[PDB]
């Protein structure tokens, strides 16, 4: 799910402001 | 800030920072 997505590549803090939809 | 890395309580906690102010939730996870 998530963790997968920051987790395996390093995500932009803009990429979490979405993990809270 | 990129170019770190997360998982478990690092993940929830980054999550935590970039939707700490704004934001006002969480995701309610399980």
């Amino acid at each position: 799910g998530i963790v997968e997505q920051c987790c395996t590549s390093i995500c932009s803090l803009y990429q979490l402001e979405n993990y809270c939809n | 800030f990129v170019n770190q890395h997360l998982c478990g309580s690092d993940l929830v906690e980054a999550l935590y920072l970039v939707c700490g102010e704004r934001g006002g939730f969480y995701t309610k996870p399980t």
